């Protein structure tokens, strides 16, 4: 499992820039 | 967080989705949603 000990935010902002 | 019991996808779900929080993220990093503009 990955279990999420830490997380990223702007990488996802960018992923939604490509998604939208 | 609100929940509708019924769902076309099935069992039970809270109404808010990934697109709304994506728009919230976009408005925060804009530097036009607010908390009130989610409330309305």
């Amino acid at each position: 499992t990955n279990a999420s000990p830490f997380i990223k935010r702007d990488r996802m902002r960018r992923n939604f820039l490509r998604m939208r | 967080f609100i929940v509708e019991d019924d769902e076309s996808l099935g069992h039970k779900e809270l109404k808010v989705r990934k697109g709304h929080i994506a728009k919230l993220m976009a408005t925060e990093y804009q530097d036009e949603y607010t908390w009130s503009s989610l409330l309305n």
